[PDB]
């Protein structure tokens, strides 16, 4: 699957100048209007400042923490098209619908899998060879209003990558801290052998 | 005979882990695809066999006490590893039954089986030993049959057999009696193709262990060696060489029925695996040189810095300095569209009193340029100087042998008038030509000429002319570019200055050793002689209006005025300010010369010929 | 004309051809090297190839731009404001052993630190909550507390029944208080409450709540509830009185562990220090005020033991979530993220608490040193912020550990704030608020007894909460299932120091406020356990056990940070 | 180790080569001019015994040591192909003590284990020199210079303890 | 004479691949992450499918393995240290199984590839390294008296079979190697392929079978046991259901051979 179809319900990472209090997108080594990655690191087209390695990886990880938040805070939904409810609270049952009469199925807004994919996502933007190979989902696409005019050559965006290597990778840390943690993740042999336990 | 497929096995192992080998085989088989296209390296690879050591103990003892067991698998392994990769497709007849594999060379700690001829003993036989010393013969090369390819007339089958001999396996096989076959097994009769089939180079050395070592004036002792494929003719007599090789044992050694009573010995030999030059001159630039000679370059003064470091124990003679690390630049050799040639190389001759340290700055150069030949005016006569016939065979003389590099007399004036007048052609035409019974043939002498003499009256006589103390023709003192007189005038100051500077010198201790054991910035001498092999080589600097607009103002100008002038002044000088004017460019790395070394090149040439600036 | 010579005064007269003026301007304007550097990189190139001609032609110049990028590429891979008790208990002395230099072992004055709690339970991976797990555990509460009602009220099985089928006759009931509508909008009478019933009580099924014969009443979203009513119409479920939930027990010790731990302190006083975070202001990243309180810990107070709760560097502060973090002219080397910055701001100022004081660190749900962002939540890795492990033990929150004798129960979830009472009558409501919060912290047995947890929302943007993993809400329960003897819960409402129903609850309040002015901690003195002093109380039984009473015995001062 | 050793007293003077972390007034007399100051990144060859020290005190320590010629990587392979016929005399007089100095300095676990087998594969032709007795010269002879002046001591030690026991008995 | 004297998983696979190959015998355990199941689990299947696609293009047992062997450095290495490979190697197997027990038409496939890949890569092995894996195994020789008894009849029989498998043309060699050879009894039944080629000599119902053959006894307990496995693997799928998230990929890895 690429990232383009398994990052499509995700949020996009926005990240707002220390100087200017600009926000912006902000989708990897790619041309924007708004930013420029040069060799020494993410800087601001509005205002010229250069992002500290600190500055960049405290929003990254502000982000991510919104987003476990907003997990945690437990909205479900009901399936059921007519009835439509969303709460945070959960029956005893869990699935049962709240709402009486209603068969719907209850399941949270924001699933554990789009959580997964949302910090997935974040992890893709500072992985060095989906940059050079521009496999990124695309912050712009050519129809936009603010789709760049000059777009970074092939050449140009390995060289950026490999002059930027330290930042990217501090960056991917900082998203693989929370991935570790995340129980969607691996599969227990030990557990999954119960037939040879007959 | 199932052992052999485990050797080939275990060797393919070492070749998959240790990659480094991989890349080598496949450098060369793209570079040799690509040119192919349009010199070839050939199939041979070098291994550490230290790294064979760490991988596998029991094979890299069996490669180095049982070579003819251990050796050919590998090989075939590394004839396997090579052809597996790709390869350029439908190859040609000859290609397609070339009988050529890949083969194998060694590097590193051979321990206790490095050895000289004269310890080379009957233990040693069929292992893998390493032997050092002196070139002393070489055989002409020849060709080997080892395969032929034959065409069946009537059939249209193509039919091949190979040939074996002593000299050609680790391992021994029946031998085989160099017929070629007429007819076929059904009667057929067969033709040979000839370029289908495959033929080797061959030849044969002797290495003699170096004189240094011979004991109490004993006959010394020696080896012969055996070359083919790639090996042949990197070696010549005279040679200090180290080699690696299968010692081993040939013949009946006259148990076949003969009338020695069998007293007599078995023949041996080595057979060449590797060979690798010893230094006893080149050198190779690291990019850091290229970096601190670039950088260098662009001082303000890196000819005062270059030209004052060569032979700093020697005080005084600023100008005869620079006017060496001229010589050692040189100028550019033309050849013309219609073969004419134009001279290229300058030559210098310092005259002077006693004790003046001629002799001792003449000896500065002969240890410092790449190559130097070095005699005495009177130990050298004019045919031993440039050539001698033998026996008909033609031998070189000293200024042949240094074709690209520069000569050095001693005690000049002793040289007889009949020894000089051969030296004539070498200055100016840079050839030697001889025509004597049986013999007619021209040969290349490229060199630079640098000598020193004594005057005539034994001290330099002022109040005479320079006719009457330098006793030597006019056609000859105009062969020289520069020519130098100097003396030793008695002054206070000046004998203090020297007198320190010697004693200074003579309380030098060098690095290790402690006192009493027995034994601005220069450049040190191992950096000056890259500096000097770089400029070189690398830069041509092609000349410019406005440095001829100084040349030209200068030639007539110091042609027409009448002075006291201690040289004649010819067509020659004009050439002499170009070549000068072309090297000082050449110190300076710049790919034109300009203005400015015209300008030096005219204040040495005056200095020099006038005496004065 | 500056480029073209330059190249010529370098590379020879052949580059004057404009075609390789272009391609040599354009390698030094990519790679930033001048014309030099390029003419020397070139030099560079043209060695080991056994290519003498090295032509200075187009095929040359682009495998110099492959040599170039090889070079490159090659290079980077080589590179007092209130009190509890102060008229019948002193301040304690404090550990005579802190301020002495003596790397001697601690013998004798060793107050023993030690968890009440598994930890490895507390290890489960977070963002995966299954809707079944969640659903079971809530289920759970309610049938464990049916039971707790039956045996302490001496109820039959038969006696409880379904609340939402009619009845006329007089049942008893367990559940859970619930909105009467599913979409409510945050605001709850006592006309609005509903009980829903566990899988086996009442088939999970909800059933408003009238509440007129009920004169006081202090209820809470997600409170386990009793109540003794009928259902006589099938719509409402009239409740005629409320059963109390039974406390749990108060923790005992036998005679011998509390002569053993009056030996431990030689008769002298327990004196234990407990902050919470934040420890800077939300405009700068200043822990001025935290050197200078470990200055005075060190060297004035003298504390056995030290409670410091998160958030150490808070992921919602301010400067953190617009970005606008300062350079630290301090450092030589700047941090490169949060934990970074962490090692280089805590650790050296944390470090120089005296090995004689034992520290304990409880982790916030917002701190961003903690990757389990989840209540219940993990231990903060010791080692990764590189402490010392003789004095320092990273816990759980919540956590239950015993110092001593004493039983203390930690949270660091502000319970107090989030928890918001529907209350009917006079004297209900003339006491007390966090008396009747702690109350329900108590009666429920869990440190966060409300469900669904709190949110907090900007103008509707979602910023934080409780951040409940409701598949592990066991883990908040009381260990045990007692009381503790000291009961923290830091919230962000105005310090105090209480006993509630013989535990001495406390809010430490906040260690720094937002403005940067000083906010407050909690002084803990409890005297040691005497035996014959009669403030301990016997219980009698088959071996003689002795309530803590530290209620009694304790004082707990709020002193300004 | 003893204080009062004089193999110990005069292996410590051995050279080892250094590099400078500050420049330091008035110390050029370590490079043989006292006139002038030390300057950062200059290389010079001090003795071991203030080597040992100036790369310990500092933070940077003063002097950084740099990996002598006497365990290069040539030595090493020396070492592991063939360690009998190995001149150890000449590669350093002292070559077992300024070894187990180095471990000592840098706490090495490979050098170690190829000092080892060095050892205790020349332990073996060393005792078979010393078992054999007259009832010759040349043969013992080319091998008995090339050991270290570490291992001259043992061998006297074994041969006059064999000599004598063979001296009382057959008497 | 003078004389001296998890961690369970890495333990387990350093034995389940000191044999340099196995049976696949035991159950995995520990953990490893979805994109590896998903990734190894197609990596093994990419080299089944490549096998069966030569197999199907009547290839040679030489061409097929000049064919594979480049691809175990890319797709599943073999005669390797690294514990990343072996696990590799053992846990794609094990999803195979789970992939291609579904069916009748499954198995046999999975069964004739894996065995296929067992007989490549038991070729790969040295003598002394197939000896013990052999007796690893636990996997009846003849005594010398019945050797010489039937020694007329068995070299007659392995006679051919040594010039032209073993290149042993001349006579000589054939004999002394005949006499240094060890054989083989059990029912003619377990070797019926050498019977109808007449690569056995049969008596009384038994097969005398040359150490030097043999490998298609190793092969065939080989293909009947993992048959046996994937049947039992077959019978609990049921409890593979309890996990959503790895049905897709089954479902993915199964239609490439449907
Ligand atoms: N600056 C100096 N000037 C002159 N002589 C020097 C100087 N420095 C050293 N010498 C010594 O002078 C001696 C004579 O040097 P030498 O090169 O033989 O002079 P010379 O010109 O060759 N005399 P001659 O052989 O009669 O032609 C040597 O012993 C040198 O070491
Ligand atoms: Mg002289």
């Amino acid at each position: 699957i690429t990232d383009v179809e398994r990052f499509k319900d995700t949020v996009t990472l926005e990240l707002s100048c220390p100087s200017c209090d600009k926000r912006f997108p902000f989708g990897g080594i790619v041309s924007s209007n708004y930013y420029r990655v040069s060799y020494n690191g993410l800087q601001c087209k509005h205002c010229e400042q250069l992002f500290t390695p600190l500055q960049l990886t405290s929003q990254i990880e502000h982000s991510i923490r919104a987003h476990i938040s907003l997990y945690y805070a437990g909205w479900l939904q009901c399936d059921d098209s007519t009835c439509g409810i969303v709460t945070r609270q959960v029956s005893v049952f869990g699935k049962r619908c709240l709402n009486d009469g209603c068969t719907g199925v209850m399941r949270y807004k924001y699933s554990d899998k789009q959580l997964y994919n949302q910090l997935l996502y974040f992890d893709s933007l500072f992985d060095c060879e989906k940059n050079k190979k521009q496999e990124l989902k695309p912050i712009y696409l050519p129809d936009d209003l603010d789709y760049p005019k000059e777009q970074l050559t092939e050449s140009s965006i390995k060289a950026l990558t490999e002059q930027n290597r330290e930042l990217m990778e501090t960056g991917r840390s900082v998203v693989q801290k929370y991935l570790n943690d995340c129980g969607r993740r691996y599969v227990d042999m030990t557990s999954i052998f119960d037939f040879m336990l007959n | 005979d199932a052992v052999f497929g485990d050797r080939v096995r275990r060797f393919q192992e070492f070749l998959d882990t240790f990659t480094s080998y991989r890349d080598s085989v496949r450098s060369i088989q793209v570079y040799n695809s690509n040119n192919a296209a349009n010199n070839i390296l050939p199939h041979r690879i070098i291994i550490s066999l230290d790294d064979l050591r760490e991988f596998d103990r029991s094979f890299w003892s069996g490669i180095l006490v049982e070579p003819a067991y251990f050796i050919p698998p590998a090989e075939k392994a590394l004839t396997d590893l090579a052809d597996s990769m790709d390869d350029v497709p439908h190859p040609n007849a000859s290609a397609v039954s070339s009988r050529h594999p890949w083969k194998l060379s060694f590097k590193g700690s051979f321990g206790a089986h490095a050895l000289s001829p004269r310890t080379l003993t009957a233990q040693h036989l069929n292992k893998l030993v390493s032997v050092e010393g002196i070139v002393t013969k070489t055989s002409l090369v020849r060709p080997k049959l080892i395969r032929s390819v034959h065409y069946a007339a009537k059939t249209g089958r193509f039919h091949y057999r190979d040939y074996t001999d002593a000299t050609t396996t680790l391992t021994t096989r029946i031998p085989t009696p160099a017929i070629y076959p007429t007819e076929d097994t059904e009667g057929n009769k067969l033709t040979t193709e000839y370029g289908y089939s495959t033929f080797i180079d061959h030849q044969r050395i002797t290495v003699q262990e170096m004189p240094e070592m011979a004991p109490a004036g004993q006959l010394p002792r020696s080896i012969d060696v055996i070359l083919d494929d790639d090996l042949v003719d990197k070696t010549k007599p005279g040679d200090r060489v180290n080699v690696v090789g299968v010692f081993k044992s040939l013949g009946a050694g006259g148990m076949n029925q003969s009338n020695s009573n069998t007293l007599i010995g078995f023949k041996t030999l080595i057979l060449g695996n590797t060979v690798y030059p010893l230094h006893a001159a080149r050198q190779m630039l690291t990019d850091f040189d290229i970096r601190n000679i670039n950088k260098l370059s662009k001082k303000k003064d890196i000819f005062d810095i270059l030209s004052q470091s060569l032979a700093p124990s020697i005080y005084g003679h600023d100008h005869i300095k620079k006017a060496i690390l001229l010589m050692l630049m040189g100028g550019v050799e033309k050849n013309l569209e219609n073969g004419s040639h134009l001279r290229g190389d300058i030559n210098i001759l310092m005259v002077g009193d006693p004790s003046t340290a001629k002799s001792q700055l003449l000896r500065f150069v002969l240890n410092t340029a790449s190559l130097a030949i070095a005699t005495t005016g009177r130990g050298s006569s004019g045919v031993g100087l440039t050539a001698a016939v033998t026996t008909r065979r033609l031998e070189a003389g000293a200024m042949v042998l240094a074709d690209r590099g520069v000569v050095c007399i001693d005690e000049f004036d002793k040289m007889t008038d009949v020894d000089r007048v051969a030296i004539h052609e070498v200055m100016e035409q840079q050839t030697v030509t001889i025509a004597k019974a049986g013999i007619h043939t021209t040969l290349n002498a490229r060199c630079s000429v640098i000598a020193a003499a004594n005057p005539v009256f034994g001290q330099y006589d002022v109040n005479r002319d320079p006719h009457q103390n330098i006793a030597l023709p006019d056609s000859l003192l105009s062969r020289f570019d520069l020519l130098f007189v100097v003396t030793d005038d008695i002054n206070e100051i000046r004998d203090r200055s020297i007198s320190e500077h010697v004693l200074r010198t003579h309380r030098y201790l060098p690095p290790g050793y402690l006192e009493g054991e027995p034994v601005p910035k220069l450049v040190t001498i191992p950096f000056l002689r890259k500096y000097v092999q770089y400029a070189k080589e690398r830069v041509i600097p092609q000349l410019t209006q406005e440095a001829i607009n100084v040349i030209v103002k200068n030639y007539t100008d110091l042609r027409n005025d009448d002075n006291t002038k201690k040289s004649p002044i010819t067509a020659r000088t004009l050439e002499t300010l170009i070549r000068l004017a072309t090297a000082h460019a050449k110190v300076r790395l710049s790919k034109t010369v300009n203005k400015v070394d015209a300008k030096v090149a005219a204040n040495l040439l005056r200095f020099a010929l006038l005496g004065e600036d | 004309m500056s480029g073209s010579i330059d190249v010529i005064t370098h590379f020879g007269p052949d580059a004057d051809k404009p075609e390789i003026i272009t391609a040599l301007e354009n390698l030094t304007k990519l790679h930033a090297l001048s014309v030099e550097d390029l003419y020397i990189k070139w030099e560079q190139f043209s060695n080991q190839r056994r290519q003498t001609h090295t032509d200075l032609t187009s095929k040359n110049i682009d495998e110099f731009k492959q040599f170039l990028q090889l070079q490159m590429e090659k290079r980077a891979n080589q590179i007092i404001l209130d009190s509890l008790n102060p008229e019948n208990i002193e301040i304690s002395s404090g550990n005579p052993n802190v301020g002495l230099l003596s790397t001697e072992e601690p013998s004798y004055n060793q107050v023993k630190v030690e968890p009440f709690y598994d930890a490895k339970k507390y290890k489960f991976r977070t963002m995966r909550q299954n809707l079944q797990e969640a659903s079971d555990v809530l289920d759970d509460q309610i049938e464990s507390f049916t039971k707790i009602i039956q045996n302490h009220y001496k109820l039959s099985p038969n006696d409880f029944a379904d609340p939402t089928i009619q009845s006329q006759s007089e049942i008893y009931a367990v559940g859970r208080i619930v909105p009467d509508s599913p979409t409510y909008d945050k605001f709850l009478n006592p006309e609005s409450l509903s009980l829903e019933t566990s899988r086996m009580g009442g088939v999970g099924r909800r059933v408003r709540l009238d509440l007129s014969q009920v004169n006081e009443l202090s209820f809470f979203l997600g409170q386990i509830v009793a109540f003794k009513g009928k259902n006589a119409n099938g719509d409402y479920f009239t409740v005629n009185s409320i059963l109390p939930l039974p406390y749990p027990n108060s923790p005992v010790s036998t005679s011998q562990e509390l002569q053993e731990f009056q030996a431990n302190l030689e008769g002298s006083s327990l004196k234990v220090i407990v902050t919470c975070g934040p420890y800077f202001a939300n405009d700068n990243f200043s822990l001025e005020l935290l050197q200078e309180f470990i200055d005075s810990i060190n060297n004035e107070v003298k504390p056995h033991v030290l409670i410091m709760f998160g958030p150490f560097i808070d992921i919602t502060h301010p400067l953190i979530a617009s970005g606008k973090l300062p350079n630290f002219p301090q450092f030589k080397t700047q941090p490169k993220t949060l934990d970074e910055l962490f090692l280089k701001l805590f650790t050296p100022i944390l470090k120089t608490i005296s090995p004689h004081i034992q520290t304990v660190l409880i982790p916030s749900t917002k701190d961003a040193i903690s990757n389990h962002a989840a209540y219940p939540q993990a231990s903060l890795i010791r080692k990764a912020l590189q402490l010392p492990k003789r004095n320092f033990k990273c816990m759980a929150n919540p956590s239950s550990f015993q110092i001593n004798e004493i039983y203390f129960g930690c949270s660091n979830v502000d319970t107090f704030k989030d928890l918001k009472e529907v209350i009917k009558g006079g004297t209900t409501s003339s006491r007390y608020r966090l008396d009747r919060v702690s109350e329900h912290i108590l009666q429920q047995r869990r440190y966060y007894p409300i469900f669904p947890g709190s949110i907090r929302t900007r103008i509707y943007e979602h910023i934080s909460g409780a951040d409940l993993d409701v598949s592990y809400l066991g883990l908040t329960e009381f260990v045990g299932g007692f009381s503790p003897d000291i009961m923290i819960i830091p919230s962000e409402l105005q310090h105090f120091a209480r006993v509630v129903q013989n535990v001495v609850v406390i809010n430490p309040g906040r260690f720094i406020r937002a403005t940067g002015n000083r906010g407050s901690y909690a002084q803990i003195t409890v005297q040691c356990p005497d035996l014959e002093d009669g403030k301990l109380t016997l219980v009698e039984g088959e071996e003689p056990v002795y309530l803590h009473n530290v209620w009694k015995r304790a004082r707990v001062d709020l002193i300004a940070s | 180790m003893g204080y009062y050793d004089i193999d110990d007293v005069l292996a410590d003077g051995t050279e080892f080569p250094c590099k400078f972390q500050y420049d330091i007034p008035g110390l050029g007399y370590l490079e043989n001019n006292p006139g002038r100051p030390i300057t950062k990144n200059t290389k010079l060859s001090l003795p071991l015994w203030l080597a040992r020290i100036l790369a310990i005190v500092g933070p940077v320590p003063f002097v950084e040591l740099l990996p002598p010629d006497m365990f290069s990587t040539k030595v090493m392979n020396a070492i592991k192909t063939d360690p009998v016929a190995l001149d150890l005399h000449s590669i350093n007089s002292h070559f077992f003590s300024l070894a187990i100095k180095w471990i000592m300095l840098f706490s090495e676990k490979e050098l170690a284990n190829v000092v080892s087998e060095l050892l205790l594969q020349r332990a073996q032709e060393l005792n078979h020199h010393a078992s054999s007795l007259s009832i010759t010269n040349i043969a013992t002879s080319t091998f008995l210079l090339k050991l270290e002046e570490m291992e001259k001591e043992i061998y006297k030690k074994s041969h006059e303890s064999y000599k004598d026991t063979k001296r009382w008995m057959f008497k | 004479m003078f004389r001296q004297s998890s961690e369970e998983e890495k333990k387990l696979y350093a034995r389940l691949y000191e044999s340099k190959l196995s049976f696949y015998d035991l159950p995995p355990q520990g953990e490893i992450t979805l994109e590896q199941f998903e990734i190894w689990a197609i990596d093994r299947l990419k080299i089944l499918l490549e096998i069966e696609s030569c197999l199907s293009r009547n290839k040679s047992i030489k061409e097929i393995e000049t064919i594979i062997k480049p691809q175990f450095q890319k797709l599943l290495p073999f005669n390797t240290e690294s514990l990343e490979d072996r696990k590799k190697d053992y846990y794609s197997h094990f999803i195979l199984r789970l992939c291609f027990c579904r069916s009748k038409e499954l198995r046999e496939k999975f069964v004739r590839a894996e065995t296929f890949l067992f007989k490549i890569r038991f070729n790969m092995l040295t003598s002394t390294d197939q000896t013990k894996f052999v007796q690893s195994l636990d996997l009846q020789f003849i005594s010398n008296e019945e050797k010489a008894e039937l020694s007329h009849q068995l070299y007659q029989t392995v006679s051919a079979s040594l010039q032209f498998q073993l290149n042993l043309n001349e006579e000589h060699q054939r004999k002394q190697y005949f006499q240094q050879e060890k054989f083989i009894k059990l029912p003619f039944e377990n070797v019926i392929e050498l019977v109808g080629n007449r690569l056995v000599f049969l008596k009384d119902g038994y097969a005398y079978l040359p150490q030097f053959q043999q490998l298609n006894l190793l092969s065939n307990e080989f293909a009947s046991k993992l048959n046996q496995e994937l049947i039992k693997t077959y019978q609990y799928l049921p409890r593979l259901n309890e996990d959503d998230r790895l049905l897709p990929i089954l479902n993915h890895l199964s239609s490439g051979y449907t």
